[PDB]
DNA sequence: CTAGCACGTGC
DNA sequence: GCACGTG
DNA sequence: TGCGAAATTCCATGACA
DNA sequence: ATTGTCATGGAATTTCGCA
DNA sequence: CTAGCACGTGC
DNA sequence: GCACGTG
DNA sequence: TGCGAAATTCCATGACA
DNA sequence: ATTGTCATGGAATTTCGCA
């Protein structure tokens, strides 16, 4: 019955195995559901350890009252939920093969694979100088539902970088052939 | 020869007429009321001051009450102040006893990420092989982020904010004049980004007052936490980064966490006055807070001191003088004055200079 | 337990009674103008204020914010402040926000040679293979003795000041506390020829201000006679010596040398206002000008200073603080009160230690 | 007609050779003429050099209008009428083998070489150290003609060493048959 | 930005 | 490498 | 519409350099 | 072309609970 | 008591 | 030698 | 018993640490 | 058991030469 804020919950996930950049492997990704802002965190493995390493840097800005995952190793460990306890969170599961989070959550996690693996085209190894640049676009960009970027609502003002272009997001022609050797 | 016409007992303007002037050992002598003293030729008088003013390189008085030892003529402090205006060593070498004009105090700035104050602190204890921190400090909020690296270089700058700005970017980062700030390396780093760098006039850190005195509270914090144990820090840092972010500011009534997210996250003693308004009332709210920050003003001016002005005689402080040397550069000429505590000065190596006016003297005399 | 009372509708001094205390979540909770509050039982008090202090070390103000988010108790800051007065790590690491009092102006010395203050300057430029100067001021007079050396050791001390000791011995011998004034053997030296030795309170170089202020005119003079040439500054010694010993006071109206001997030597402008009298008339006209000297007087005090009281709780500053480490001592009790600036504690180390009141603080809370 | 000063004039005169004392040979004696005040300072050689290195500390004190010397070599040298005229002081000498002064100051200077042999007697190599104390009784004692020490006369007040004791200053039997043995 | 040097003293 | 300007 | 005391605000001081 | 700042704790002032 | 370190920059 | 107290 | 200007005194400021 | 000081130069005040 209270209006949903930030810090309410902040939603994350691994993505990955990427190609390697810089030795890294895999983003480790936070959304706060309220806001739909969202933090990327480079790591080398799903792992507890690299999952703790990003979020106590994360949770030095803010701390969430609750983190939400799938059922992965990194967050169903031990060590993981002594972590969390220690810092007075609560941690919520969904039912293991059932991800659920929220439309708004759905809709930004879609934007950020889809994003990822735009800019991974050309530059399969060169993707870690490049998460500043993703964090910023996705965090000002205009949402369907609300009038407000994430930006906006998690600090109540404009952006100094605006992403005034929405582009494609789709691939193109010559981005979807170069991309079908990568295997090959 | 001017002074015949006294012998004489004709008159002169300067030369009192109830006085008797007259002639003995070869020398021109009037009685005064503090007893007989030579009056020497105007032609020998410019030497005579300077003679007395050279044994110990004395001021007004002090070169004055030599001189009047043994001699006396019409204004003689006239002539000594002239010498005084053109000892070299005495302008390069005597203190000022004017004080600089009352402190700015700059606007807050607007939004947040519309300024950060940057500096580094250290060296430090080494601490898991980390020797310094690099302080960021957001003007309006006064929210800090702190990253710890192994040198003060822009290498490791850039690292460091390329973090940081992945959350947001500010339109202007004000620095001192650091190496790792005034690089083209990170001139350019900046220029890339669409950031405005700005920064301090040199030997003032008054002028990063927001980053210094940021500064003070994290290693007042530090030292606290650090009380009978050994000295490492490292493990520590994003612990007072998330202290002091949250630690109230009793003259605004807010911490710098409120006022850049309008609510608390999860930390201890959460305030949670506005649970029940929906995040856009809450924004608004916010919005009000911001723009009704209490803002201090300058105090008022003490009793002698100087503000510039365009065309004033002005002397740049030495910034790191060797053991007995002056600790002023030549006198300068204001070129233009920026408000009335900064000023531009065409400077002793013939450069444009931006200067605060701390580490000025006027030329006197 | 005792807020059970409060529930039933009863009530307890330090409670209003038109306040409406309810029960929610299994706690005790009370509408207030700014929100609803917890209010907790007075066993669990000094934990919360110990938990909302703890997060930062933050002093009243700080304090109470935190715990004003969650809590309302009568009477709040009473317990927060009891927190802070014992909060070791608050009390060793907090700056004062107390001045000191007004400085003293101590009597200037009846006589020449009644006190002498000895100050090192240095290191140097080496200059003809002598790094210190010894600089001996004589009191009363302001009469100056440099001698340069190769160490600022006692035995570079005795040297010198059996050469100075050859024209006049002193009743006393005023110096901080220097390694080489505080040797036993200097302490020796001194007893044997009925000198006695007068040490500053430690870190607290204002007490030799006399000399201090005595090294500032001779750098500033070897400064101008040095400019443009290299530093070295043996051979100007002498003439430095005998410059400043010549130098008018204005405030005095007089030269030190005048002060001691009443009459000048043959120096450049030498005065001779008493080339009439006799030297006996001379000498009771030096014994009227030596009493008739100008005592400038204590200033006013600051708006918020302090004055030590016997049995006060008081902390001696830590000397030389390594980084990240408390610039105080742990409170320590005042034993005596030698003057309103100087003070006996029994120290951190369990010691008597006369002190300056400059490197106290009163202990707060 | 105008009454004597101090710094009027100093009487200067060499004494010596003495027995080596921490490698010194001779003493410098300058007499001030009007307070019969005292400077001792010991020297290696009767020369301009050690008169020169001697008097410039004397006169980093006080300057004499006047110095006056016997015809001796050390003060007829031009080196010293050089050092002179530089420092403005005018050079007087008594002719040869007439060596005059005043009473006084041919009292002082003969209670000098009296003091100077009576310590020199057991000690004829540690006059060195001694120099302070002689120079000090010398300025602290009662003067006939006047009633005040040269101490008082210069500086206008009492010492903090008052020569209470006037001593013997003449030889005594023991002294004087160890001081004949000197020479055997 | 803070470090180091100097002396005398006491295991 | 090395001297300078700023912290 | 007034009193005593607690709560709040004021603000000199010092340390970041 | 750039510019002091703010936590701290006694003291001064205001607010509040109760008549 | 003052010295030194650090970086980036320009012969 | 080495650690400390004061400049 | 007054005026203008020169002479003197006043005193905040800074540097010795 | 010890304690600030004083040169400096604009500004404020006083003194002085002349009516
Ligand atoms: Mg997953
Ligand atoms: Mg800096
Ligand atoms: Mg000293
Ligand atoms: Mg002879
Ligand atoms: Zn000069
Ligand atoms: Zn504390």
């Amino acid at each position: 019955d209270r209006p949903q804020k930030p810090f309410d919950k902040f939603f994350i996930d691994y993505i990955g195995p990427l190609p390697p950049s810089q030795g890294y492997l895999y983003v480790l990704v936070v959304v706060d559901g309220m806001t739909g802002f969202t933090w990327l965190y480079p790591t080398k493995a799903p792992s507890t350890s690299a999952t703790v390493k990003s979020l106590n840097v994360l949770t030095s800005i803010a701390i969430p009252k609750v983190i939400h995952s799938d059922q992965g190793a990194a967050f169903t460990s031990s060590t993981f939920a002594e972590w969390a306890k220690e810092r007075g969170i609560h941690l919520e599961f969904s039912t293991p093969y059932h991800p659920q989070s929220s439309g708004k959550v759905e809709r930004k996690n879609s934007d950020i694979k889809r994003l990822l693996t735009k800019l991974l085209v050309g530059r399969p190894t060169k993707w870690y100088d490049l998460l500043p640049v993703v964090q910023l676009a996705l965090n000002n960009t205009y949402s369907p539902v609300l009038k407000y970027t994430p930006h906006q609502l998690l600090f109540g003002i404009d952006s100094n970088t605006p992403f005034a272009n929405q582009d494609t997001l789709d691939l193109t022609r010559e981005e979807e052939l170069s991309l079908l050797q990568e295997i090959r | 020869a001017e002074l015949d016409q006294l012998l004489q007992g004709h008159y002169i303007k300067g030369y009192p007429k109830q006085y008797t002037y007259f002639l003995e050992d070869g020398k021109v002598k009037v009685s005064r009321p503090e007893g007989v003293k030579i009056i020497p030729p105007q032609s020998d008088r410019q030497k005579i001051v300077l003679q007395a003013h050279n044994l110990a390189h004395t001021g007004r008085e002090a070169t004055l009450l030599k001189i009047a030892n043994l001699y006396w003529w019409p204004n003689m402090r006239k002539d000594v102040v002239k010498q005084l205006g053109r000892c070299q060593q005495c302008l390069i070498t005597n203190a000022s006893n004017k004080a600089s004009g009352p402190i700015l105090r700059p606007d807050r700035p607007q939004k947040p990420f519309d300024k950060f104050f940057i500096d580094y602190i250290g060296p430090l204890p080494p601490s898991q092989g980390y020797l310094y921190v690099l302080v960021v400090v957001d003007g309006m909020t006064g929210f800090t982020w702190l990253y710890p690296t192994k040198a003060p270089s822009t290498s490791a700058t850039v690292k460091s904010l390329n973090v940081l700005t992945s959350i947001a970017i500010p339109k202007v980062i004000h620095s001192d004049q650091g190496a790792a700030f005034t690089s083209s390396t990170f001139a350019e780093w900046a220029k890339e980004r669409g950031i405005h760098l700005e920064f301090s006039t040199p030997y003032h850190p008054q002028s990063s007052g927001k980053v210094e005195r940021k500064n003070s509270d994290i290693k007042r914090l530090l030292t606290k936490l650090l009380v009978g144990r050994p000295t490492k820090w490292y493990d520590l840092l994003p612990v007072v980064q998330l202290a002091l972010n949250n630690t109230y500011s009793p003259v605004l009534k807010y911490t710098p966490h409120q006022l850049l997210f309008g609510i608390d996250s999860n930390t201890p003693f959460a305030n949670q006055d506005t649970l029940d308004l929906t995040r856009e009332e809450e924004l608004s709210l916010l919005q009000e807070i911001r723009t009704s920050l209490y803002h201090p003003s300058t105090p008022p001016a003490s009793s002698r001191s100087w503000s510039p002005v365009v065309g004033q005689l002005v002397q740049e402080r030495v910034a790191r003088p060797a053991s007995l040397r002056p600790r002023w550069h030549k006198p300068s000429t204001v070129l233009k004055v920026l408000n009335p505590r900064t000023v531009v000065i065409l400077d002793h190596l013939g450069n444009n200079r931006t200067v605060s006016i701390d580490n000025l003297k006027p030329t006197s005399h």
